[PDB]
């Protein structure tokens, strides 16, 4: 149900994480990614990333600190197609 | 067989919603149900960093609306017209949140 899929910390230290996705067949314009302490009812951070890439680094991370990381592929049919953007939380 | 939609999160505060939304960004939104009274649904919506919220109307022959121009038979018609063309919302309905 979401897009994209496998959405997966590759490899971390306690300030900084490698992301990885697996995208969709149909082509996105790029990715937009938002992370921030879980349970923040504001301060997230957002980037982007080409729609030819499936990983990023976000770096300047608190250890210890349980993130919500979540990719939207801008512009993708999330409506038309039922499904929705993809996100993980990870700690440190 | 509203609950399989991605956009519906079913019963939802207001302030429930601002914080499903956080993580968002523009045209990030969900469609929730009172918590107070049942059969009663609005629509939260991200925009520019703050978030909107909009009642789903009824009208007196049973059609849905949150703009009264453009009045719809089913609520996922009225998401779908509205993922479209903004009409009346601050921006369109575009990345249903995740569900939490």
């Amino acid at each position: 149900s979401d897009v994209p899929t496998k959405l997966e910390v590759v490899a971390a230290t306690p300030t900084s994480l490698l992301i990885s996705w697996d995208a969709p067949a149909v082509t996105v314009d790029y990715y937009v990614i938002t992370y921030g302490e879980t349970g923040g009812w504001s301060g997230y951070q957002e980037f982007e990333v080409p729609g030819s890439k499936s990983t990023a680094t976000i770096s300047g991370l608190s250890p210890g600190v349980d993130y919500t990381i979540t990719v939207y592929a801008y512009g993708y049919p999330y409506v038309k197609y039922n499904k929705s953007p993809i996100s993980i939380n990870y700690r440190t | 067989s509203l609950e399989k939609h991605s956009w519906y999160h079913g019963p939802v505060s207001r302030n429930a919603a601002e914080y499903l939304l956080s993580s968002g960004i523009n045209g990030s939104f969900l469609v929730r149900e009172s918590e107070s009274s049942p059969g009663q649904r609005s629509i939260s919506l991200r925009y520019e960093g703050r978030v909107y919220h909009y009642r789903i109307n009824t009208a007196s022959d049973g059609k849905l609306y949150v703009s009264s121009e453009s009045r719809f038979n089913t609520l996922a018609e009225l998401v779908h017209h509205h993922s479209t063309v903004a009409d009346g919302l601050i921006t369109t309905l575009h990345y249903p949140a995740p569900k939490r």
